[PDB]
């Protein structure tokens, strides 16, 4: 009773990949005032 | 209104910040970003021009303001 | 019996997302008289 939820509980799987969420973003040169 | 009465400019080079007044025109200094000494001297320049020489490409005509562009009203869709 | 309803009590699962329902309606600038 003292598990949490109905003990339904998951697991996160992953596909073997680590992501990097950056490769397109920091190729932007600042053309602005530096705000 | 066809012509603003003051505004404000800064320029794309961020160092010199305007105002522009109904016949002078106004410059300031931009240093760094939030800072306006007072020691620097204020150039106050009478070219003539009239009224404040700006005028205003609005998207949409509307009776209340409200004036929106066309990628602000789209934003839930996209 | 004293079991509120039928017993059939359900848990509300999430795809672990928290929301965010205000990116979009903050950018808006005030063009009235502020009533």
């Amino acid at each position: 009773r003292f598990k949490r939820s109905g003990g339904l509980m998951t697991v996160s799987t992953s596909r073997g990949e680590e992501g990097r969420p950056w490769a397109g973003k920091t190729a932007y040169i600042r053309y602005g005032d530096g705000l | 209104d066809e012509y603003p009465k003051y505004a404000l400019e800064l320029a794309n080079n961020g160092k010199t910040v305007r105002l522009y007044t109904d016949t002078d025109y106004y410059e300031l200094r931009m240093p760094s970003p939030g800072n306006f000494p007072n020691e620097q001297v204020i150039k106050k320049v009478h070219h003539g021009v009239g009224v404040c020489p700006f005028v205003r490409y609005v998207n949409m005509m509307d009776l209340d303001g409200f004036t929106m562009g066309e990628v602000e009203y789209l934003v839930p869709v996209a």
